[PDB]
């Protein structure tokens, strides 16, 4: 994933598996849980944010763009016009609702206006929207990982500070989201030498057939074939959930937790687990991935 | 900018520098204005001009006006134990114009 | 769990007894951390009366004259649908101060007023009032006020009956217990054995 | 291409104050630049008489010749010339960086990157102004839009230099901006006209550790020392 | 109908004051010189010979004006340096 981005190592790994969200299961008297993964990029500037999200724009089977001050809460949800060809009134579907079954991508999420994000919790908390206006009073699909990118209130990450000191959403928004991941542009040397480097080979890229200098119109796997493999991944397998692999959540969540943590961290840690099974290809969750699942959480919440 | 009302559609109105076009604008207790209110005299008061950019409206307006402002000093009395910048609330880049 | 507070939860539908005026209605608040999941107890209770209605803060009866057609109508709002019946207030300390006011004269006067339009009327409300409420800053800290906590203000919390502070406190002997319990639920898409038979 | 203008709070940019009180845009905008010039009023007198000679000779009228002149000498072209020019340089070319190109850019990041640090240490706080990875893009355009006039198909050493130098004179100028013990101790220990080795002043205050070239910077800004032979000799000069 | 054109112009006068106005402007509170004040010069210069009709702007014009921006720039200062500071301007408008 995004092999011209340097880094970032446990995002690219978590942004895998939220292609690759676990299943969603339905439960007695229709009671549901979601599967989805959502992911929240806060951090400095220029820490590749908004190139994740434009990678995963261009992967994903189904993904829809938005900017935070772009985004009309309506616009987002969706909209009521008058169908020209007939003269009634009709729901436009908007982004989470485009999305469904698919991704959105959020940048510049913090910049939202409130009214929009008050039209957010739904889609996060029960992966649908629900409609009361014009006389149509619906409730719509919804069912999309979010993935979205942030700045603290203050230009950078502030250290001296609490997370909800710098990060600017609420707290009933942030606990809706699976990882909440905290980067930095701090300086160092060695790692300064490392991604300039690359950098400089990613910039010195020339397409195929182009002349010098011409305007245009260690394995590593090819985009179509990780778009091939995402795509079997989903339909093919719906790996089952297993006491080897309880035994390691119940570890790693009550460690945890007896040190943020919330009962959501639990479902958050099945969903990664689930993922990693079907990143085997596995018809069964095992130990393997709830290690793997509890590894990259306590990456996302301690900056491990 | 408004929604014209017959047209349906944006169009723009020309405040008191385009009514005045070549001509004087007359601010009196100039210092009693909101400094939003303020700070919209620049281009029109250096650059004699008005660029608006609203609704998908983009054009720039002629503002060829001399600007002649009446204000008290800060606390309604002037003090000339204090330099003018002590005396007025008044920033540099508005005082220079 | 927290057997106390489903005690006094029964005694809301319940009530006690009115006379010539003295009132039946009985209001509890749960307060305390959203990690808890308190929705649900509300969906849970609200389901059980006969009744009664869930809500959320996110409640005050008005004119809402164009609803399908351009045309008039009342709404009584949730305080009124409610009448001799529980009004569960899930996000209780989002509201707003319309509605603030309407519960304020429900829980005094069992009504709700209108002067709009011309229409000037008390609908009735002898309703009680449900209520769950989360912190200010995500988690409740255990050694500040509910007033330091929580938006709400303290002389319509002195109206409650009952007040619970349902704290979410980590442990090493309940959260082995409720991990199983909710991994049971992901393994065998249904809840496990209760070690009782339950009530429909 | 964004190009801006803006104004200081407090309007002039009011020298003695921190940056960070200074600068209204929030880091995110700021690192979206490029180039970021910090433009201040000199006041230097023989630069004032230049200006008001030159602005003198707008108002005259004279500059309608000296233009014309200028442009039929060779040395300038047109609005009509130059637009068209610009327009055939963004349709014919679009360099490439040489290896050479690259690792000279590469090195110049982290140098920059380490100056920035030292200069957030030495003042205990996060720059306004910021140097990021977007910023080494920023010299990598430069360097090619220099390239681009020419219509070179790469970009060179050279246009690396003219890059990295302007990128210095701008957005670096704009990051660019105990001890009253030390201070006076070397008042007090190297006389009027007489000459420390700074190696040994370093070795001195040590032995007493950082507060050193703070107070040489000061000092040197005042006419009292002068850093003389390579920066060898801290020579008492003045008062 | 009157547009006067600068000519004969004392470049060096209005450069001398425009510096020393510059110079003694560095006192942190003053009225801020800057170079649109030394464009005002010319405005105001231009602005009396229009007064005369004149399609030239005279030394009068010029003088008249160098000693409006002076007397208001000397004005604007407080009581601790306006005596010390209207004494050295004076050879720029004292003259006339
Ligand atoms: N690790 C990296 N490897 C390669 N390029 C990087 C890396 N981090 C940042 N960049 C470059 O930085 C530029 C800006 O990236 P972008 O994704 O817009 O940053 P961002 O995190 O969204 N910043 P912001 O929108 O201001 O909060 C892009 O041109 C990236 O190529
Ligand atoms: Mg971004």
């Amino acid at each position: 994933l995004a092999p011209s981005i340097y880094g970032h190592d446990h995002i690219k790994k978590a942004i895998l598996l939220m292609l690759m969200g676990g299943v969603e299961k339905n439960l007695e008297n229709g009671s549901h849980l979601r599967g989805d993964i959502n992911i929240l990029m806060v951090g400095d500037p220029s820490t590749a944010k908004s190139q994740l999200l434009r990678f995963v724009l261009n992967t994903a089977s189904l993904a829809i763009a938005t900017t935070g001050r772009g985004s009309s809460g309506v616009g987002l949800t969706a909209a009521v016009t008058t169908d020209r060809e007939t003269g009634e009134r009709r729901l436009e579907a908007g982004a989470m609702v485009l999305a469904d079954r698919g991704v959105v991508c959020i940048d510049e999420f913090d910049k939202m206006t409130d009214v929009d994000r008050v039209a957010i919790h739904e889609v996060m908390e029960q992966q649908t929207v629900t409609i009361a206006k014009a006389g149509i009073h619906t409730t719509l699909n919804a069912r999309c990982s979010v993935i979205a990118a942030a700045n603290p209130v203050f230009g950078q990450y502030d250290v001296n500070r609490d997370p909800h000191q710098n990060i600017a959403l609420p707290d009933s928004l942030l606990s809706r989201f699976d990882l909440l991941f905290v980067v930095t542009d701090d300086i160092n040397e060695i790692r300064d030498r490392s991604i300039s480097e690359h950098v400089l080979r990613t910039h010195r890229y020339l397409p195929p057939g182009y002349l010098e200098g011409e305007p245009v119109r260690p394995k590593l796997v090819t985009i179509p074939f990780l778009r091939k493999y995402v795509q079997y991944a989903k339909e093919r397998v719906i790996p089952q959930l297993t006491q080897e692999a309880i035994n390691v959540i119940v570890k790693n969540y009550t460690d945890l937790r007896n040190d943020p943590i919330t009962a959501r961290t639990l479902e958050t840690l099945i969903r990664l687990a689930t993922a990693h099974a079907k990143v085997r290809l596995s018809k069964t969750v095992n130990k393997v991935d709830a290690k793997v699942a509890a590894n990259l959480l306590r990456f996302a919440l301690l900056g491990e | 900018v408004r929604k014209d009302p017959i047209t349906k559609e944006w169009t723009l109105e020309g405040g008191a520098l385009v009514l005045a076009d070549k001509g004087v604008c007359l601010i009196d207790e100039f210092d009693k204005m909101n400094d939003q209110d303020r700070t919209s005299i620049h281009e029109a008061m250096e650059q004699q001009s008005i660029s608006i950019s609203k609704a998908g409206i983009v054009t720039t307006l002629q503002a060829r006006c001399s600007i002649i402002a009446a204000a008290n000093p800060n606390g309604g009395r002037y003090n000339s134990t204090l330099p003018l910048a002590q005396n007025v609330s008044l920033t540099e880049p508005i005082l220079s114009r | 769990g927290n057997l106390d507070v489903k005690k006094a939860l029964l005694l809301l539908l319940v009530g006690g007894v009115d006379k010539r005026k003295i009132r039946g209605d009985i209001n509890v608040c749960l307060m305390g951390d959203p990690g808890v999941a308190k929705s649900q107890l509300l969906k849970a209770i609200c389901k059980i009366s006969p009744r009664g209605v869930y809500t959320t803060g996110k409640l005050t009866a008005a004119v809402m004259k164009d609803p399908v057609t351009d045309e008039m109508i009342l709404e009584g709002g949730a305080l009124v649908l409610a009448d001799n019946g529980i009004c569960c207030i899930d996000e209780f300390d989002k509201m707003d101060e319309s509605d603030r006011t309407a519960i304020h004269e429900v829980m005094e006067q069992q009504t709700i007023s209108i002067s709009k339009a011309g229409i000037n009327t008390t609908l009735n409300a002898r309703t009680s009032i449900l209520a769950a409420a989360n912190p200010l800053y995500g988690r409740y800290n255990p050694r500040l006020s509910p007033l330091d906590n929580i938006n709400l203000p303290a002389a319509l919390l002195s109206r409650f009956d009952i007040l619970f502070l349902m704290l979410d406190i980590p442990s090493r002997d309940d959260d082995e217990k409720l991990a199983e319990h909710v991994t049971y639920v992901h393994m065998h898409n249904k809840q496990p054995d209760l070690d009782f038979t339950p009530v429909e | 291409s964004v190009l801006a203008a803006a104004n200081p709070i407090y309007g002039r940019y009011d020298d003695l104050k921190s940056p960070g009180d200074n600068i209204d845009f929030q880091t995110t905008i700021l690192s979206r630049f490029d180039m970021i010039f910090i433009v201040k009023d000199d006041h230097n007198e023989e630069r004032d008489i230049s200006i008001a000679n030159h602005v003198i000779n707008i108002h005259t009228g004279n500059a309608n010749a000296m233009q014309n002149q200028q442009e039929e000498n060779g040395s300038e072209i047109s609005i009509e010339k130059m637009k068209r020019y610009i327009t055939y340089c963004r349709l014919k070319c679009a360099p490439r960086l040489s290896p050479q190109a690259a690792e000279k850019l590469s090195s110049n990041f982290v140098t920059i990157r380490k100056q920035l640090l030292i200069n957030e240490l030495e003042s205990t706080e996060r720059s306004s102004i910021p140097i990021t990875i977007r910023q080494l893009e920023a010299i990598i355009r430069i360097t090619e839009s220099l390239a681009k006039l020419e219509l070179s198909p790469i970009a060179q050493e050279r246009h690396v230099d003219e890059a990295i130098r302007l990128f210095q004179a701008s957005t670096m100028d704009a990051a660019s901006q105990e001890i009253r013990r030390f201070e006076q101790e070397l008042k007090r220990r190297l006389p009027i006209g007489w000459s420390t080795s700074y190696q040994t002043l370093r070795r001195e205050f040590v032995d007493t550790q950082l507060a050193l070239d703070k107070a040489l910077y000061a000092l040197e800004k005042h006419e009292t020392i002068q850093l003389r032979h390579q920066g060898q000799n801290i020579y008492r000069s003045g008062v | 109908k009157i547009y006067p054109k600068l000519h004969q112009m004392d470049m060096d006068k209005v450069s001398r004051v425009y510096a020393d106005l510059r110079r003694e402007s560095i006192s942190t509170g003053s009225f801020p010189i800057t170079v649109r004040h030394l464009e005002s010069i010319l405005r105001i210069a231009e602005s009396f010979a229009k007064m005369r009709l004149s399609e030239f702007v005279s030394s009068y014009d010029l003088d008249r004006a160098i000693k409006v921006v002076v007397d208001s720039f000397v004005d604007a200062q407080k009581v601790s340096v306006r005596r010390q500071l209207r004494r050295s301007f004076a050879i720029y408008t004292l003259g006339h």
